[PDB]
């Protein structure tokens, strides 16, 4: 679904990392990741 | 039997598609992406701004 | 005569895996080969 | 990180998360076979499975969830069709004897060659999730391995896991229709036995989905598949600030935080939005303040209890896509200057938003795409009359005694029923409390 | 770089996949834009010393 | 030179100070990457106000990036100016907020205050001499409630003689987002009253109001809100950033708008704004900036100054202007309006200019104000919070986290005793 | 020079054996000639100067057959024609007939040819005996020798790998009386009997390893699989490594409280691994479930006195260090309190060796030998059927025939009480 | 001319020294054949310190390798440096430890103690002035622990005027990688209390808190952990291999952090450390090698220095810098923590600085911490010694071996005798 969101999307401000391609509005929970508890 | 046949004709070039739409993948993939992820970044393209 | 100062260069080769294998943290944990264990599900169903 | 733990448990329940776990596997892209083919190369990056599928070691995605039936065949129809290479060949648990409508089958005899093998799946499970938010069980009101077994499973769960959150999906059965002649015995005794072991209790009733489905669908002859497709999209939008990112990203604490006022009071009232079937997509605008009227009408509830005859205590409206703040909160002022809509006069700020990024992507079938959707968890004092049909039919049944030597010689005594007709009407008797308006 | 490599190593697969799919005339219009940018840039660097 | 140690609490806090921080470094010319690429030499005279120097001719922001959700983390460096901050200072835990002050104040909040306390100590004491503290969080929710009122206690009982400003979003009257919005505001006010020497309360009803009647926007959105925040968070700490002709800082500000100590509840306002269909239409002045200061439809709260005595106003002007029209302009608004000033402060309005404008504008100023019409904002939660605690609604997991109902008492109290002198000071 | 003899006694141990000699030829290449197609191999192989690798062990069984089948199958050029001692008439299930008749026509050359394996070591470690306790030559011979092992080789370890007899199957009907009248050899005579159960295995297989009809074959691959793990650190190289000496001194409490259990981890079956991570963790916790024990016990009913998790494979300290903690936060999981620190761990780098069998090939293995006081129930049940027939006075003819008077009978079950009543005080929280 | 002679033993103390040897040849400019190619006369200058002459410029390491079982000898052999040391200094014996500290002291350690005496000897007269000794072991175990405190005890009574520093792996309470710790542990403090002249407490938990709050490495191995042992054997011993201005060697880095002969033993560190994604945005100067020091997370040891007063602080600085910026940062740790350091102690912190910093980076510290929160170890040790002691668990393995009761019972008393003046000192 083409949204206002996804137009903005790498400048919201609600928005985790944009690895991929597809939608910007994955989950990118690698910088929080706790460094005993990490790959 | 002749029914026999033709669907061995399609597995056979089933096959065929497979591997060719699997090294489709692995140019798309494994070569161009690899090396488009290397791209500099919007500071670079500016000139160090 | 060589082979103690073989020993040492085996050793080195064995613990050259280990700097490769074991910083892939994504292969230390999880590990499988599926090639093996791929093998081990036919060898099992051709039994 | 974000991990919540599924069990399904029934014939019901088992149905239900295969339309659950279909959706899921379409919302994240993992393959029937369990394989992502989006991260071959450029992974380690996504990590929204993390809350409903493991990693292992042959890129594969095992769901974090367990099925339990105490009869075959419908995990059968799991273990022999497309989904045989998804879940893992031990979470999926079954008996070798039937429950047969039967709460005392399900929970005292037959439930005890089967409760310590669910628990040690569920405790592998909860060994292999880092931070554990909830349980998410899928069961019904009406049989007797989705009654006895699932009151079972809370007691043994409460035990072990008292700390935790226990969310309930639960089919109740119908007030008019229904399908068994031991429905409102079953259903007593397990709103007895989970009223103090559920966090929160989600309540699904067959004929209301029966009704949006002849209405909004345009199926006349609807069958469990879009029943239990509907109850996946109903739990794909209420996890899923836990798979994505929005504005308002808000959780399962933040759910029980905001939708119940007392710790009896944890049975909400779930809506959905657009139910639209395609020919209807050309004809409404689909606008957030027409998503936001639709789950108010008292006609797209999914349990049959009118909310006019109600107070509304709060609401999580659950927004997905194109929805925009100043549109929710423009929708939220027309509900709120709406007069047939009912607020207790102890709680002004009746509302909780939540806003994800994420339209639902739809299974192939019958609900249409659409960039918004909103998920209205209401707590509502009108699912006081959708308990009292029940009553009426459990009194008229125990009045002499009808039925209760299964019961009573499987291994169950007789004043489970008394104590759970009391117990029901004592719940009751706090919801018209707790609804009456202040004086002092 | 990227983009003569990619163009030069896209133009061969199989006969039923080489087509002139949504990444051939991107990967033209990244290289026509990269030319432009070099002559503009050309352009403007002998202004400047100028 | 002096410099501030700034904090973000929340989710609200913390992508308010994320655009700040990018409002602030489009000020003093900080790309993404934290180097320095501007024109101005009097852009570098006072960056270590905000930003600690690195190696290699790098300018890191000074902020401490608080929250217990760990997502709100992860968008922040995931952001615009996200690889900008020090990875040790953002400071979380894999945990919930819950919306719940309970969690926040006396749980994993408590738990993780002391790590946040230690990065704060870095940045206080990797100093020569500090001015302040400047937080950011939303009154209404968990997190910035919670540990933003443990961090303000523990931060001002261990530092006792620096300023300190804490922009506090405070729930709305027409819409909110959270249930338990006053709840949480009780809770918080009490903490934020005999604490901190600067509150400035932004409300998402004046937020929307600007960005609707004055902006005219199409679909505003939580950058924008933030942005509107931003604005007064520049033009605060403009004076000790940039020269000026009569320079105030934020004691100075603090010691000419806080008549008492109870009484530093203020109403902030930046007034250059108009929609681009107005815009060609502008006639920008020193005149048209007070007009757009002194009227009820820019200031960030929603409390109506025709409801209430201004009791100390401060103008703090930023562009290259004649002093004369400010002297005058500033004394105009006090003669043509006389029954909204108190008499018992004469001359009631403070005037500061700095020179260098914001980037890209002739000339702006922001506004602050603390008056009497503070009264409903905490009015209206204390009614919202008496007809929720009367009937005992969400309560049990307040009283589960090691509560008790006499510091709910307490703090309606509390709230009941900061609205009476802010009565009876209205009423000479 | 970290040398191991390995005296397999009996029908049981024969077969054990043979499992265990396979792992041990194809870990370190040597085909079942002896010649290879560096020295990690002493531990068990010796080298004839001229490439030829003999194993260093003395397959023993009172009866021909057995034996006889090793000498004329595949391994028959790789045992010395010697090392393989077999009599010419069976034990008849009789403890008494294995000790003091026709064993005692054995144990002889059996003692003879371990002096003769015994002076090519120039640092014996231990010998590992395997045996069965409800046999005749498995009981009576293994009594037998072990007691004129320790008037010799005293200051060597003597560890003890058996098949302690079943809960419930059971193949002998003088199985109890056998197992009672051996107890006098496997507390005052050894230095670890690790005993194993095959009821357990084989749910342990039906259940994890999916082979639904478990043979003896599908068992011993097991039994070797783990006294792989305990002989590893004396063979190929690792990180934290951990020899026989050390697993006693820290499992071995008091001196007669050497009773550990062992317990194999990636017990999976290459189908069920690809829905498995198969890591530390699960690995760890694996070996702490019941449903996994080596002898149908519950470690819940008991408190555990000391544990040691030998890891092997792609295992960093790391990962042990975490695993360990979770176990050490599992209200299940009671230690005693006289062990604050209660885990010795051992990290190895050789992954697990894959005879064409049924378990998976896993990158990452652990066995783990934990003291607990949950194996008084198996002691226990025995006793039970032992004293439900020394009171009939059944079978005691056949024994007294073949030299053995009431006496022992008796006293046997006197010695099992003490060794109960410690394996069930020692756990008991303290009073002062 | 001053040198110190190298024992490490145990597996532990094996590669914990095998990285030492690594570090400081490849600070010296040694190849792993033994040759010398370097850049300066610097490296050459002080050589005669951990390196004796051989034909041909091939130096030597001075360093006696110990073990009981012959693995590690050929693990330390097969190592990067390993084709550099006398292969006469590998002493070893086809025996096995047994993680016993009982037969590590009074069996076949004690048959094999003969030739290493022998050995240390020959390279303890091979000279002209001797400085001391620097053994690596682990606390906790055998060879190390148990023939450790044997050749620390003989070599003291042979040289009693020379410095002994003692590199030991303390225990750990969380994690435990063998069962009879604490017993091997209280056994060796009892020896290393009045036998030796330094003791560096080097916990394993706390080197691998160091490398996930700080390094960021998400594999932290043994190397990982050797190593920042080892930048620590090089800061302190630096000083008498490098010039500089205010050197300091080990006797008067002992007479300052001993001021009575039982407090002796320290809590080390090493830190300008700091990860991989972190290292850009760092500005490392002498204000935050302070910081980094002086932080309760990189430590060595297992104790919060919160818990205690600082009894005496030694910084060894290495690199190009100011003077007054050391002095002044080494004032202000004492003036503002005025409660965390002894008071009958003024300026409790030495400061030694050498001009020669480590390679890859410009500027270095390593700290010495004589603090009383070093009893946490004793006391915790002792603790578990008398939970596993009561019962006599894990006991008759050492009456076995030859000991008897009373001698641990004088262990655990002599363990309570040292916690007890770090008791007193801890509050005057
Ligand atoms: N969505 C959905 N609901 C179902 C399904 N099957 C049954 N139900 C509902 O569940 C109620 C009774 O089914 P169950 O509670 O699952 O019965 P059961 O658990 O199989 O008990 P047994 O028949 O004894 O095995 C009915 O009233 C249905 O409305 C299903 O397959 N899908
Ligand atoms: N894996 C495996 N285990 C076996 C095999 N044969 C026997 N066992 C075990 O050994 C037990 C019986 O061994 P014993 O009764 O002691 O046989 P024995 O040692 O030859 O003694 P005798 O009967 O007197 O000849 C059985 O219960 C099995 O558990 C085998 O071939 N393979
Ligand atoms: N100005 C502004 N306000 C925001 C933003 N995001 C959220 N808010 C406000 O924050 C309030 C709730 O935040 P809260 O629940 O306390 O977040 P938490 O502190 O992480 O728990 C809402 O009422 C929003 O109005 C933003 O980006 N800008
Ligand atoms: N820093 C560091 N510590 C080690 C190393 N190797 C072992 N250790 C520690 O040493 C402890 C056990 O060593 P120990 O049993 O005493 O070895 P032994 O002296 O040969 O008996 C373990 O808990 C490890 O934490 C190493 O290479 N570096």
């Amino acid at each position: 679904p083409e949204t206002f969101w996804i137009q903005r999307a790498p400048q919201l401000p609600g928005v985790s990392n944009i690895r991929t391609l597809d939608t910007p509005f994955r989950k990118n929970c690698s910088f929080s990741t706790p460094v005993p508890l990490s790959l | 039997e002749q029914s026999l046949r033709n669907l061995e004709d399609t597995r056979m070039n089933l096959e065929k598609d497979l591997a060719v739409k699997t090294n489709s993948l692995f140019i798309n993939r494994q070569k161009c992406m690899t090396h488009r992820a290397c791209y500099p970044t919007v500071l670079q393209l500016a000139g160090y701004q | 005569d060589p082979k103690e100062a073989a020993a040492i260069e085996a050793r080195r080769n064995r613990e050259k895996e280990r700097q490769s294998r074991f910083l892939n943290v994504r292969t230390r944990v999880m590990g499988v080969d599926v090639e093996a264990l791929n093998s081990q599900v036919e060898e099992r169903k051709l039994q | 990180q974000r991990e919540c733990i599924s069990v399904h448990v029934g014939q019901a329940g088992v149905q239900i998360g295969n339309a659950c776990w279909e959706l899921y596997c379409l919302e994240h892209g993992i393959q029937p076979d369990g394989q992502m083919p989006s991260d071959k190369t450029i992974g380690g990056g996504d990590d929204s499975f993390n809350t409903f599928f493991s990693e292992t070691g042959a890129g594969k995605h095992v769901p974090r969830a367990v099925f339990v039936d105490l009869e075959p065949t419908v995990i059968d129809e799991v273990r022999t069709g497309t989904y045989r290479q998804l879940f893992h060949p031990e979470q999926l648990i079954t008996g070798k004897e039937d429950a047969a409508n039967n709460y005392a089958r399900g929970h005292y005899t037959i439930g005890k060659e089967l409760i310590d093998l669910v628990l040690d799946r569920i405790r592998k499970l909860a060994d292999q999730c880092t931070g554990l938010q909830g349980f998410l069980i899928f069961h019904s009101f009406g049989g007797g391995t989705g009654s006895g077994f699932t009151s079972l499973l809370m007691e043994r769960l409460s035990v072990d896991y008292g700390k935790k959150s226990k969310l309930e999906f639960s089919i109740y059965p119908a007030p008019q229709v229904s399908t068994a002649v031991v429905e409102p015995y079953n259903s007593i005794l397990t709103t007895h036995t989970t009223l103090e072991h559920s966090d929160c209790a989600f309540m699904v009733d067959n004929e209301a989905i029966y009704d949006i489905c002849r209405r909004n669908l345009d199926i006349e002859r609807p069958t469990y598949t879009n029943l239990n497709r509907l109850i996946s999209q109903i739990v794909s939008s209420i996890t899923a600030s836990l798979r994505f990112d929005g504005a308002l990203n808000v959780d399962l604490t933040e759910f029980q935080t905001n939708l119940v006022p007392y710790p009896r009071i944890h049975f909400p009232l779930a809506t959905y939005a657009p139910v639209i079937s395609a020919e209807k997509a050309y004809h409404e605008q689909l606008s957030v303040a027409e998503i936001t009227n639709a789950c108010f009408e008292p006609a797209n509830q999914m349990v049959k209890c009118d909310p006019r005859h109600g107070k509304y205590m709060a609401c999580c409206l659950l927004y997905r896509g194109d929805v925009v703040p100043k549109d929710v909160n423009a929708a939220i002022a027309a509900i709120k200057t709406k007069r047939s809509i009912q607020f207790v006069d102890w709680c002004p700020t009746g509302f909780k938003v939540g806003i994800n990024y994420q339209p639902p992507t739809v299974v192939p079938g019958d609900l249409a795409k659409v960039q918004r959707a909103v998920c209205m968890l209401s707590n509502t004092t009108a699912i006081a009359e959708a308990w009292a049909r029940l009553d009426h039919k459990f009194d008229l049944m125990y009045a002499k005694r009808a039925f209760v030597h299964w019961y009573v010689g499987e291994g169950m005594e007789e004043g489970e029923f008394s104590e759970a007709r009391e117990d029901m009407a004592a719940l009751e008797k706090d919801y018209e409390e707790v609804g009456m308006d202040s004086v002092e | 770089s990227i983009a003569t490599d990619n163009l030069q190593c896209q133009e061969r697969r199989q006969h039923p996949d080489l087509v002139r799919d949504w990444v051939e005339m991107e990967l033209l219009k990244e290289a026509e834009l990269i030319r432009n940018i070099q002559e503009l840039l050309k352009r403007t660097i002998m202004q400047a010393v100028n | 030179m002096r410099e501030i140690v700034h904090l973000q609490a929340g989710q609200c806090g913390n992508q308010i100070g994320a655009k700040f921080w990018e409002v602030i470094s489009d000020e003093h010319g900080i790309d993404p990457t934290g180097t320095y690429h501007g024109d101005s030499d009097l852009q570098l005279e006072r960056i270590n106000v905000y930003y600690n120097e690195a190696t290699g001719g790098k300018y890191v922001p000074r902020a401490v990036l608080v929250d217990l959700e760990p997502g709100t983390m992860d968008s922040v460096r995931s952001g615009p100016f996200g690889q900008i901050f020090r990875p040790d200072n953002f400071v979380f835990g894999q945990s919930g907020a819950g919306n719940n002050w309970a969690k926040g104040h006396y749980t994993e909040g408590a738990e993780l205050v002391d790590s946040v306390l230690d990065v704060v100590r870095k940045e206080a004491e990797s100093c020569d001499c500090l001015q302040g503290f400047q937080l950011t969080h939303s009154l209404g929710g968990g997190t910035g409630s919670g540990m933003g009122t443990l961090l303000i206690s523990k931060i001002r009982e261990e530092y006792p003689d620096r300023i300190m400003n804490t922009f506090s979003v405070v729930p709305s009257p027409k819409v909110s987002d959270t249930v338990v919005e006053p709840y949480n505001a009780t809770l918080s006010v009490h903490q934020l009253v005999e604490n901190t020497d600067e509150t400035y309360c932004i409300d998402n009803e004046a937020l929307y109001d600007i960005c609707f009647r004055t902006l005219k926007l199409t679909t505003p959105t939580y950058g924008d809100l933030n942005h509107l925040v931003s604005a007064t968070m520049s033009g605060v700490t403009t004076c000790l950033r940039f020269p000026g002709q009569l320079n105030a800082d934020l004691r100075k500000l603090a010691v000419n708008m806080v008549p008492f100590p109870r009484l530093h509840f203020f109403m902030p306002g930046f007034a250059p704004l108009t929609s681009r269909g107005s815009q060609q239409y502008r006639a920008l002045t020193v005149p048209e900036l007070t007009q757009q200061m002194f009227d009820a439809k820019n200031m960030m709260a929603a409390c109506d100054p025709r409801h209430g005595r201004y009791l100390t106003v401060a103008a703090v002007f930023r562009g290259r202007m004649s002093m004369k029209e400010v002297d005058e302009q500033m004394l105009n608004v006090q003669n043509k309006n006389s029954s909204y000033f108190v008499e018992w402060i004469p001359n009631n309005v403070k005037t500061a200019v700095c020179d260098i404008p914001p980037r890209g504008l002739k000339m702006s100023a922001t506004f602050i104000g603390n008056s009497t019409a503070i009264q409903e904002l905490f009015k209206r939660i204390s009614e919202q919070f008496t007809a929720m605690f009367r009937r005992k609604a969400f309560l049990h997991w307040y009283t589960g986290e090691g509560m008790d109902e006499m510091e709910f008492t307490e703090a309606e109290s509390n709230m009941n005793d900061l609205g009476n002198p802010v009565v009876t000071r209205g009423a000479c």
